[PDB]
């Protein structure tokens, strides 16, 4: 892919890590979630050799 | 917790229980007769302590 940084945008809106104790045994629990999300704001901006690829 | 993979969960707890039942009630109940505390040669006040003593 041959681009320009300004031709595409991501956002990640939540990026969170926390522990807990696990309920059904002598554990601690790590969870971690992510939300986020992307646009091709400009088409053009964007040039992909083999898009078809895989 | 080894043998049971290593999971557990909380078990119910409980209570055992006596009753004391405050249920024994016992009299004394008896006459010293007028003419009998006259005629009699002594005392009959041990008739009262001997009352208390079978209680």
């Amino acid at each position: 892919v041959a681009f320009h940084p300004s031709a595409a945008a991501y956002v990640s809106q939540i990026d969170t890590v926390e522990a807990l104790r696990d309920q059904d045994s002598f554990s601690d629990r790590i969870r971690a979630l992510h939300v986020y999300g992307g646009k091709v704001v400009r088409p053009t901006g964007v040039v992909v050799f083999n898009k078809t690829g895989s | 917790y080894k043998a049971a993979g290593r999971q557990t969960s909380a078990d119910a707890i409980s209570d055992t229980g006596v009753d004391l039942l405050i249920d024994q009630e016992k009299s004394i109940d008896f006459l010293v007769d007028d003419i009998d505390r006259v005629q009699v040669a002594g005392s009959l006040e041990a008739y009262t302590r001997a009352g208390a003593t079978a209680l």
